[PDB]
RNA sequence: UGAGAGUUUGAUCCUGGCUCAGGACGAACGCUGGCGGCGUGCCUAAUACAUGCAAGUCGAACGCUUCUUGGAAAGAGGAGUGGCGGACGGGUGAGUAACACGUGGGUAACCUACCCAUCAGAGGGGGAUAACACUUGGAAACAGGUGCUAAUACCGCAUAACAGUUUAUGCCGCAUGGCAUAAGAGUGAAAGGCGCUUUCGGGUGUCGCUGAUGGAUGGACCCGCGGUGCAUUAGCUAGUUGGUGAGGUAACGGCUCACCAAGGCCACGAUGCAUAGCCGACCUGAGAGGGUGAUCGGCCACACUGGGACUGAGACACGGCCCAGACUCCUACGGGAGGCAGCAGUAGGGAAUCUUCGGCAAUGGACGAAAGUCUGACCGAGC
RNA sequence: CCCUGACGGUAUCUAACCAGAAAGCCACGGCUAACUACGUGCCAGCAGCCGCGGUAAUACGUAGGUGGCAAGCGUUGUCCGGAUUUAUUGGGCGUAAAGCGAGCGCAGGCGGUUUCUUAAGUCUGAUGUGAAAGCCCCCGGCUCAACCGGGGAGGGUCAUUGG
């Protein structure tokens, strides 16, 4: 499964906004349901540690055991921290790639075109969205039928583009140069809420 | 011949067979769960070929062959003699 | 029996049993005819200790007792005549 | 009759071979004396490995090669080893 | 890499039990389900088993017989004597608290088909038998009698001691003793087939045959230490513990005998009773630990229940023999036949566990000189 | 030189067409994330432990909404953790559970100061061995991952010999 649902909902239930700083907190910045503009009293420790949790696991639309076995992988590198490497291995997987570079604009998108079979690495196509792309990788846009409507569109319209991605808007190859860093990733939510929910799991 | 037996040391025991002893050689060890050091015993027989040695001797031992259902060694040499 | 060729092994095993009971009985006769000869103190003494012996190494040539077997009986005979 | 035969050590439908050397009355995937290299029929120029030095030890002890064994043996340049070995002394 | 919470009171602190938040599984069952990849699937009755298949092969060891092309040579069948294999591979965990297993050693007390190396032989004779032909008793399974025949089938005679044993010599070792060299006494084997050269040529290639020695591989025995409950289980032993000799085994030994003596084991747990195959490993824990021994590999034990031997290098034998017992089946009543804890499958027990499939193309195994024949191991497919 | 595939026209690759065929289970009083209506009235029912239900029940049964996970989700059974609740690591005995009514003593456990010696415990070096597959570390192949392969470490209370 992945998730279908409005998916602007999860963003006023996590109170940060998920998609590209585009406004879905813009009216009712408040909860769903009918409970939604009269709040009630104080969230325990477990709450903030489940919505810390929740607010990474919904940014990069991923399932519970995958969520978990990554967090258990970046526990094996003992070089830096344990949750700056988590952090920083969710960065490298294909999916945020294609965000990044910007031939998406969301990453549902950039997930579905990664999945039809419209990308490749190294010239070799890849249609795994999980997949982790290493430093140094030029991945393309299946130079057969780069043709497409939308991607034409979203390449022009440059929203953001980071410090540690290269790119060339004419073969269209892009690849990380270098490994980036918390203070140029969502210095705002957390990486160590996230490491205590995961002490007693 | 220039792989080697098993030589121990005792004290004697018993000796009323007709050439055969039994030598207790001593010994001690440890606990498994706790730490201190007990000691350990258990007795050989010997042979003797002219019943010779006595009870309180320091004797040594070495190891044969089946010489019977349950003798396994012979007497090599008397170290000490009690008085 | 189920299988073909463990009908044939019954035959040709109760064959061999039967020559190699003959020839053990032959070998043990031998030898106690010497033995009740040299309880008596008879003449003719030495001839009938070399037939025990050839007796005896016959039958290891045919299978029948081991060879350390043989060792052992022709010591044996040997140390009571000659 | 020691032997010299392959060892099968792939998943289902990508096998692999350990060759080996051992006792023929034992299992195909039971118990060895040891271990002499490695071989590979995926790989279109098939992959061997192996030590050579312990090959030509078993070889004049008696030990037997299988079919296969035999042929990856003298694309190696063992079995010619092994005749001037023997029946030039 | 060591997180805690609720609950005794009118309120409190301490003590204390009970409960919950994490993991995992050969799992079962309720609601609900789109696919691929890799794995897993009788834990209970070691309960009883319809039906098919799971071990044969060799005509280049030997005589016969039936065909397809009266003397013809090949091809394809049939049973028989003889060799080798059937002790492997595959299944299960009932027994077992002990050298059964794990780890570390010893054998100057040991055996070993096929395979590799070395040395030496391979001479000359004899008497049979299945098949086949005729014939008797048989409900059958099957039994007998007469006559002829072959061999790498069988048996004696020769020749061989390098094997064992005894004596002298030299060197040596951990008691018993070990190695090498010299002699002396009695003794022990063997088989051909297919080719090449074929002037009688009498030579020779190859595969087999006999004796002795090494290697390799496989097995056997002995020992130190280690892993379970009960003391509301303290005494146990009479071939029992030791000696002398005799027999016996591959081999040392109360292994078994006759005699002589009165020893052996136990609080450092003998004996008895209950439960259990053991290990690499697997789950959990900060660790020390605690709980399991399913898939996969190693060792052990068993094969309808209980005794025994035979053949063989190796079995006291998993689809072998003989006897007893319970059970099932066929019979002309005199008698006969059988053993899924091999793969599928069935009835039954249970909360619960799969197809009566394809192939030897690949890897391994048996026989054969080889093509090959066999292989429910195994490689694939199905649920 | 020449000769052989059960799986099987299997994996896979190319072309066209269509958002069309493909989401459920548990919970929402405190522990423990997620609340309002209506029905019923110590009944019908719920519970792991506290405990709910007698007219305005966020605790029963439905509806709307919300939370956790997701081709699965809950329930029962079995084991380790939390449990320092058998405590070597790592607890205690005046009144909470817990000093025998007191002595005498065989076996055992533990023992003052010091010189020389020994090497049983203790410490340390070298050699052999602790199979393969597993856990772990590095590297590599299946589009990724499960999975598969190559090279290592680790694991003895072990043995022998020297300090």
């Amino acid at each position: 499964s992945r998730y279908t649902g409005p998916s602007w909902k999860v963003s006023r239930r996590l109170g940060i906004s998920l998609s590209g700083t585009g406004k879905e907190l813009a009216r009712r910045p408040y909860k769903p349901g009918q409970h939604g503009p009269n709040s009630r009293g104080k969230v325990s420790e477990y709450g903030m540690q489940l919505t810390e949790k929740q607010k990474l696991r919904h940014m990069y639309g991923m399932n519970e055991r995958q969520f978990r076995t990554l967090f258990i992988k970046a526990s094996k590198i003992k070089e830096g921290k344990h949750g700056v490497n988590f952090m920083v291995l969710l960065e490298q997987r294909l999916d945020n790639v294609v965000y990044r570079l910007g031939l998406a604009t969301t990453r549902r998108q950039a997930r579905q075109l990664v999945n039809h079979g419209h990308i490749t690495v190294d010239g070799k196509r890849v249609d795994i969205p999980s997949y982790h792309v290493e430093v140094g990788q030029v991945i393309g846009v299946r130079e057969k039928s780069q043709n497409i409507s939308t991607i034409k569109e979203a390449v022009e319209a440059t929203v953001g583009r980071p410090a540690f991605v290269s790119f060339d808007t004419e073969k269209l190859e892009g690849s990380f140069t270098r490994l980036p860093e918390r203070d140029e990733l969502y210095p705002e939510i957390d990486e160590a809420l996230v490491v205590e929910y995961y002490n007693q799991k | 011949e220039r792989n080697q037996r098993k030589v121990y040391q005792g004290r004697v025991v018993s000796d009323k067979m007709d050439k055969t002893i039994t030598v207790v050689v001593e010994t001690k060890k440890n606990h498994p769960i706790y730490g201190k050091r007990m000691k350990y015993s258990k007795k050989y027989k010997a042979h003797d070929e002219n019943n010779t040695a006595k009870v309180g001797d320091i004797v040594k031992i070495m190891e044969t062959r089946p010489l019977s259902a349950t003798k396994r060694f012979r007497l090599l040499e008397v170290v000490e003699e009690a008085v | 029996p189920n299988i073909e060729s463990a009908i044939k092994r019954v035959r040709t095993s109760a064959n061999a049993n039967a020559k190699n009971s003959s020839q053990t009985n032959a070998m043990r006769t031998a030898i106690k005819k010497f033995e009740e000869a040299v309880a008596a103190g008879a003449d003719n003494v030495d001839a009938l200790y070399n037939e025990a012996v050839k007796a005896v190494d016959m039958a290891a040539t045919k299978g029948l007792i081991h060879k350390n077997k043989a060792n052992r009986d022709k010591i044996r005979l040997s140390k009571l005549a000659k | 009759a020691v032997k010299i035969r392959l060892k099968r050590m792939g998943s289902k439908k990508s096998p692999f071979y350990r060759i080996v050397v051992a006792d023929s009355r034992s299992p195909r995937d039971g118990r060895f004396i040891e271990t002499v290299g490695t071989y590979n029929p995926l790989k279109d120029p098939a992959e061997v490995v192996l030590k050579e030095d312990l090959v030509l030890d078993w070889l004049s002890k008696g030990a037997q090669p299988s079919d296969t064994v035999r042929n990856i043996l003298s694309k190696e340049g063992v079995m010619k080893k092994h005749h001037e070995a023997k029946n030039v002394k």
